[PDB]
RNA sequence: GCUACCUAAGAACAGCUAAAAGAGCACACCCGUCUAUGUAGCAAAAUAGUGGGAAGAUUUAUAGGUAGAGGCGACAAACCUA
RNA sequence: ACCUCGAUGUUGGAUCAGGACAUCCCGAUGGUGCAGCCGCUAUUAAAGGUUCGUUUGUUCAACGAUUAAAGUCCUACGUGAUCUGAGUUCAGACCGGAGUAAUCCAGGUCGGUUUCUAUCUACUUUAAUUCCUCCCUGUACGAAAGGACAAGAGAAAUAAGGCCUACUUCACAAAGCGCCUUCCCCCGUAAAUGAUAUCAUCUCAACUUAGUAUUAUACCCACACCCAAGAACAGGGUU
């Protein structure tokens, strides 16, 4: 019974699954978009967004500095952290990240994702893109839309 | 060929408004339901013994203490009716029963996620789809027309009812949880048998007798609790405080009708027989309707002269 | 909770109970068609080598809301017709014993603190 | 300002409209009794009617050493030793039962949990019954007594030398060896403390409370 | 336990050509609009998704070339120009990734 | 070339208490008390925990010797290539 | 000495129990050397229940404390491909005894390897009882001693089914030590009217009552992501 269970069991234990988790956060915050299994990426969006508010939080917080310090095993993406991503984000108030499932893993065929900030320098997806507002369908919506709007 | 949802083909423009227009549709018949004794209301013949009225559907708020008078707690769980309405009424010829049957729906749910012939059926009625509808057993004295909605003053405070739900689902869980078997001594040599049932049988017969105890899905199945005092209804939110627990988790839709028990079987003379009709305004009733016997809040702390 | 083989302290005046002895009483018997006393409950007592019948006045175990839960699992030592054998009660006692008044009346009045 | 525990729910599926429902009736009761703002460490008299109590009466003074429970069934433990015999009472706030609730003296532990106090000497639980109530300041922060209690032998109701208990008003010093702190420390889970998933943000609905309760008034 | 006797191919066929075996055709799978390839309709297209990462590794090693060491990770936004590009006024002051090649169609 | 015993000439035994000890606690090392797992196993006798000894009648590397009506044996009808 | 020695694993216990009634308790009923309370005996009744401990391997027995009662059996003396091996004539050993000795003793005693990944059958979600308290009542009954029924009220205990508002383990939840709900019979006989047999007779006479089952009602009834749904599948939501 997992009713209400919202942490995935994950590497050897609980704090196996931080560090999985810690280094894959690592990962994304140095290279802006990372591909792994989906079921750790899902799991670390979380973190990621959660990174992304201690760095609008801003250097000065110490407790920001500790959460920082723990989750970036590489110390030189603090600084990047601080000064890079969450002045980027820093009109936003969420959804950071996007998320977008892959075509499985050659090697286990395995579920996988790639996760990105937003925004990054990095070339951007093939995101999936809604049918065009010129399409048939749409273009009958748009119809009903106006007389709705010419009747009010 | 291929399986389509209602966003597959819709434009970033045309959902939002595709959404907004659903959306008010649903709340204008909902609304538009508001007023039924002004709409050709069946007859509404008096109570009489041996009348049997319809049920409501409604939802498991949660739970809370309830204090009485005499200075004892009572668990109390929250059953708020949410947009439930009379959706089907059969004679006592046409359903081959020995009584009528009233369906009644609850927990108006999208209209993107119901099957064809569903949504057929409430856009005949005038109403969104409702999550679940149930089949509530009456007499012809206490038909009510389709469409009309119920309400948590359906019930009234000191009334004994009977909630039905599917309960908690534990999925397939060993015999010990399941059915309280005693299992075995954790030490003392037992060997790899701690929670495992034991002989399932005897070796005379040679097999194993239908319905014995064996571990399996446990949960996720209809269950009633029978005469569950109703011990106040707060009119304003359609909520009723029914004594003890009920069936199911939270959020989850209960068939709440009158309690079958004998000691409870002629006690609806003076609750409203076919269903209370905020529209007949006889009296606008209170915000809450409690029970003699409850400490209402707001009261002054009871003391035992 | 009072279940058998609990060491119990005894809170009374009798000198039975407050006598010193190598082992400490233990219930023998929880007077209930479940082997789990509560406040109120009557047990028996592995007493200095004797059985002897007492009354449980408070538990560690947590009960119903508004009520007391002792750090020490309290018993007043009663003879079979009810009469407390000591004369004083020292400790507190809960006010629910008082429910039973009439059951444990002279238990009651030898009471002196209540909570 | 103070917002009471109970009023800011755990976490769940549960919809919000049943706390809207419960704190309106936790509002109404307060509104017919007045209870005060207090923590886990102050010294509360509880004066509650009883049926079977003398005068059908009854007040109970003790420390609250827990605090427990949201909604209308929230509820405060109150401990304290009687002709030496240590009593608690689990008290419900919002019992109409209860006739009044006096903070003796508002203190702050430096524990929100003083169930170790079952463990600690009995005069750390022992507290005058006829106490007067002392005066605190109109504006003036809740005062926080760093009181490290002295503790009886080992064998404890807890493990609370246990990182994941997380006690700090204990003079462990006096009582565990370095090699007990150090095997206690086995259980540290340092990553608990970090990992931001589990934290419970609760700003936006302390702000619609107190919206409710300001429309209350 | 063992087996009491060998089950036959009536019964063997039975259990391994059981639709509840039987492998289930796929009706989320539609061409690409890009490059025209196949791709699952909740997932990613392979072909394009495969230049993304391609493209992307070629930019990381321009960057990891500028950076010249590890924990050289900068402090500044960071704007990939390709061949016949110049900085705006918004690329100043932001680290300069250039490539040799054209700017791809798709990249923006 | 295992094992029983022996021959030659070697090696090992932290730390603490005690003091020239078939002394005590305790590593390495030797053994295999009890439990669990394993039982076509990692293993044709193991693993984890627990435990006995651990300066001696100790353990152990190398080479040699005793051969089946036999050898060897602090006798368990032990061991002598599963 | 009929199957099984190219193996049908066999004491006691744990676990789960299916069944019989020749009923230990609860129900109804006749008799009594049935005044009452206890009882004894017989008819009917197998829906439900039938305790925890000390020594002992004990099944049992004794004893301690209870209970309404702590039933007798069958089921490979049910159940070791679910468990344990304490006893129990494998290998070691000691004592007493037998024998020249090997060795042995339905003598004691200390130790002593519990395999199996399920192919098939079968199966895996099918209105509750009882005790006690008060009162009746110190009444009926009885010389006293003692001491009831029925009716009524209240409390519980267990069993089943749920639940998390509190408490507790604990913490988006799962749990109990916590809380909530739990609803009908059964037949043995006791009597009316009344023939065969003009009385009488409860009737394998016609017949009238206690006498009810034919249970009643209740429940259920239409891509992708998340989930209080879940092994997979399935199910619910996606406005
Ligand atoms: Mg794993
Ligand atoms: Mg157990
Ligand atoms: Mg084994
Ligand atoms: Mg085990
Ligand atoms: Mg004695
Ligand atoms: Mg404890
Ligand atoms: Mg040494
Ligand atoms: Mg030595
Ligand atoms: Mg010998
Ligand atoms: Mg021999
Ligand atoms: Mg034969
Ligand atoms: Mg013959
Ligand atoms: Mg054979
Ligand atoms: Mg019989
Ligand atoms: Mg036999
Ligand atoms: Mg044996
Ligand atoms: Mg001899
Ligand atoms: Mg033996
Ligand atoms: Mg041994
Ligand atoms: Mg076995
Ligand atoms: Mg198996
Ligand atoms: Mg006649
Ligand atoms: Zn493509």
């Amino acid at each position: 019974i997992s009713h209400g269970r919202v942490f995935r069991r994950m590497g050897l234990g609980p704090e196996s699954r931080i560090h999985l988790l810690r280094n894959l956060l690592t990962g994304l915050v140095r290279h802006e978009r990372i591909e792994a299994p989906w079921a750790r990426v899902d799991e670390m969006r979380g973190y990621a967004e959660k990174l992304i508010d201690y760095g609008k939080l801003g250097d000065t917080n110490e407790r920001a500095m500790r959460m920082a310090d723990f989750w970036l095993t590489e110390k030189d993406l603090i600084p990047k952290l601080f000064q890079v991503l969450a002045p980027r984000y820093k009109d936003q108030t969420g959804g950071y990240t996007r998320m977008l499932q892959i075509p499985n893993r050659s090697l286990d065929r395995a579920k996988m994702a790639v996760i990105e900030y937003k925004g990054n320098c990095l070339p951007p997806l093939p995101l999936p893109r809604r049918d065009s507002h010129l399409t048939l369908l749409n273009q009958l919506l748009q119809g009903l839309r106006q007389d709705l709007r010419q009747s009010q | 060929k291929s399986g389509t949802w209602w966003d597959e083909h819709l434009s970033e423009e045309n959902v939002p408004f595709i959404k907004q227009l659903v959306s008010d549709e649903d709340k204008a018949q909902l609304a538009s339901k508001l007023c039924p004794l002004k709409d050709e209301p069946w007859p509404i013949h008096p109570w009489e013994p041996g009348s049997f009225r319809v049920g409501l559907i409604a939802l498991k708020l949660g739970m809370m203490p309830l204090w009485t008078k005499d200075g004892q707690k009572h668990v109390v769980t929250l059953l708020q009716v949410q947009d439930c309405h009379v959706l089907k009424y059969t004679s006592k010829e046409n359903c081959n029963g020995k009584m009528a049957t009233l369906s009644v729906g609850g927990k108006t749910v999208s209209r993107f996620r119901k099957a064809t012939s569903i949504l057929e059926f409430y856009r005949e009625l005038g109403l969104p789809p409702k999550q679940t509808v149930k089949i509530f057993n009456i007499t012809d004295n206490a038909a009510i027309k389709p469409g009309t909605p119920l309400y948590a003053a359906h019930f009234r405070p000191g009334q004994y009812v009977d909630v039905t739900a599917k309960t908690i689902g534990k999925g397939f869980q060993g015999v010990m949880k399941r059915w309280g078997f005693k299992g075995q001594p954790a030490t003392h040599g037992q060997t790899k048998t701690h929670r495992r049932p034991g002989a399932v049988a005897t070796g005379d017969i040679g097999r194993v007798w239908p319905g014995t105890k064996m571990p399996g899905k446990m949960g996720n199945i209809y269950r009633t609790e029978y005469g569950l005092k109703v011990w106040r209804i707060n009119t304003k939110h359609n909520i009723i405080y029914v004594n003890g627990s009920v069936p199911g988790h939270k959020n989850c839709l209960v068939k709440v009708k009158d309690s079958k028990l004998p000691a409870y079987k002629d006690l609806g003379k003076n609750l409203p027989f076919p269903t209370y009709f905020p529209d007949g305004d006889e009296e606008e009733l209170p915000e809450d309707l409690y029970d003699e016997n409850v400490c209402q809040p707001g009261a002054p702390s009871i003391t035992f002269a | 909770a009072i279940q058998k083989m609990t060491r119990v302290r005894v809170v009374d005046n009798s000198a039975l109970g407050n006598s010193p002895y190598h082992r400490a009483p233990r219930c023998i018997h929880v007077y209930k068609k479940n082997g789990v006393g509560k406040v109120g409950d009557q047990i028996l007592l592995a007493i200095k080598g004797q059985k002897k019948k007492a009354l449980i006045v408070g538990h560690c175990m947590p009960g119903p809301r508004m009520t007391p839960r002792f750090d020490s699992n309290n018993v007043v030592l009663i003879e079979d017709n009810g009469n407390p054998v000591g004369t004083r009660i020292k400790t507190p006692i809960p006010t629910s014993l008082r429910k039973r008044e009439g059951e444990y009346s002279k238990v009651l009045a030898i009471a002196q603190n209540f909570v | 300002r103070f917002l009471s525990p109970e009023f800011i729910p755990r976490r769940g599926r549960t919809d919000p409209l049943k706390f809207q429902i419960e704190r309106k009736d936790m509002l109404e009761r307060r509104k017919v009794l007045h209870i005060p703002e207090f923590y886990v460490g102050s010294i509360l008299r509880v004066t509650t009617a009883d049926p079977y109590a003398s005068g059908k009466i009854s007040q109970f003074l003790g420390i609250c050493i827990q605090r427990s429970g949201r909604g209308l069934g929230a509820t405060f433990i109150l401990r304290n030793v009687i002709e030496g015999q240590g009593v608690e009472i689990c008290f419900e706030l919002y019992n109409p039962r209860v006739q009044e609730i006096q903070v003796v003296k508002l203190e702050k532990r430096l524990d929100d949990s003083l169930l170790y106090l079952r463990d600690a000497l009995p005069e750390y639980s022992t507290f005058d019954v006829n106490m007067k109530p002392v005066v605190q300041e109109p504006n003036q922060k809740v005062p926080v007594n760093e009181l490290k209690v002295k503790m009886k032998p080992k064998p404890w109701s807890k493990r609370w030398e246990r990182p994941n208990f997380n006690i700090k008003g204990i003079r462990f010093d006096l009582c565990l060896t370095e090699q007990q702190m150090k095997e206690a420390q086995k259980w540290n889970q340092p990553w608990l403390e970090f990992d931001m998933m589990r934290e419970y943000d609760t700003s936006k609905i302390e702000a619609a409370i107190w919206k409710e309760i300001e429309a209350s008034k | 336990a063992a087996p009491k006797n060998r089950r036959t191919i009536e019964v063997n066929r039975c259990r391994r050509r059981n639709p509840q075996k039987l492998i289930k055709v796929k009706n989320n799978i539609d061409v690409c609009p890009e490059c025209g390839h196949l791709k699952q309709k909740h997932v990613l297209c392979a072909y394009c998704y495969e230049k993304v990462c391609k493209e992307t590794a070629e930019i990381r090693r321009q960057i990891g070339k500028q950076e010249g060491g590890p924990f050289k990770a900068p402090t500044i936004e960071t704007v990939v120009l390709y061949t016949g590009e110049t900085p705006s006024e918004q690329d100043q002051g932001k680290r300069i990734i250039e490539r040799d090649r054209k700017r791809p169609s798709w990249f923006t």
